């Protein structure tokens, strides 16, 4: 009655016979845009259904080395159905997210994985290894697509902050002796009511292990970790031709 | 006449088949109603038990 769920929107509908209640980050609900916080002048285009529902994006394998992965959101769909055109199509966009991470395994199987958004996740470098050379990260790390990412040094997050206080942000386990999934709903977080989906991540998404994945000689070894994510409340505005970068 | 309360309370001779279901008017084809985004716990019509 906390354990089981169904998540329905648009064309598409997810289940979950063990979940885990639902988190709605800092407490508040996606929203449109106000006429005051707004400042745009032209009518925006709301295109609902064919925006607004899950995608399947990605699969990754946990392995009992995997280091952790992370997701750039709008960066992830932008390619992907009816949303990626409009995210194309217009200078302007905002919206909202339901995040769905699966991951099932056996009464057998153990581990624990840490699912997190962090908003402005700014990637930073090792700076050459002496720290005495400024390098960069490249646009395919920034903005690495619906593939995602891997991490290379999880406990600094690659951006010299303590993933062990990364919990501060809207969260939740998948403990495999509990829940089968994590679901969290993301509000449009940003200093501006608008913005482009193509130079602007609003917020990272992060699936990592902190209790490392463990099983017996003979369980099944192949254990996916599947990403679903819905748009909500998706706005566009300034219309011209379609742009990818 | 009848006097052992086994005997009174018996359903022996019910002759009434009691029916859990019951016909109703079907002219025409069932309407579709507007329907939004739920996203709840608890609630889980997509699963069954056949």
């Amino acid at each position: 009655s906390d354990r089981v769920a169904q998540l329905t929107i648009g064309n598409s509908t997810i289940t979950t016979q063990e979940a885990a209640n639902i988190i709605v980050g800092y407490g508040e609900w996606p929203s449109y845009c106000s006429d005051s916080d707004a400042t745009a002048v032209d009518k925006p285009t709301r295109p609902d259904v064919s925006v607004n529902r899950f995608y399947t994006l990605d699969t990754k394998l946990w392995e009992k080395s995997s280091k952790g992965w992370y997701w750039k959101f709008p960066d992830v769909l932008t390619e992907t159905g009816v949303f990626g055109q409009n995210a194309q199509f217009h200078y302007l966009y905002r919206s909202g997210f339901c995040i769905h991470v699966q991951c099932n395994a056996s009464k057998f199987h153990q581990g624990a994985l840490l699912v997190a958004v962090l908003p402005e996740y700014v990637i930073g470098t090792v700076a050459g290894g002496t720290g005495t050379e400024d390098t960069h990260p490249p646009y395919k790390q920034t903005q690495p697509g619906a593939d995602g990412f891997e991490l290379q040094h999880p406990y600094v997050l690659d951006a010299g902050i303590p993933i062990s206080q990364l919990t501060v942000c809207p969260h939740q386990w998948i403990n495999l002796r509990t829940n089968n999934c994590a679901t969290i709903i993301v509000p449009y977080i940003n200093a501006l009511p608008f913005d482009s989906a193509l130079n602007h991540c609003n917020f990272g998404l992060l699936v990592v292990p902190i209790s490392p994945l463990d099983y017996d000689q003979g369980a099944t070894p192949v254990i996916p970790i599947t990403i679903t994510l819905a748009p909500m409340c998706s706005e566009f505005a300034g219309l011209r031709q379609a742009v990818t970068q | 006449g009848d006097r052992v309360a086994d005997v009174i309370e018996s359903s022996i001779g019910d002759s009434v088949s009691r029916a859990l279901t019951h016909a109703l008017p079907a002219p025409t084809g069932q309407n579709t109603q507007v329907s939004s985004h739920r996203l709840d716990t608890g609630k889980v019509p997509a699963l069954q038990a056949a």
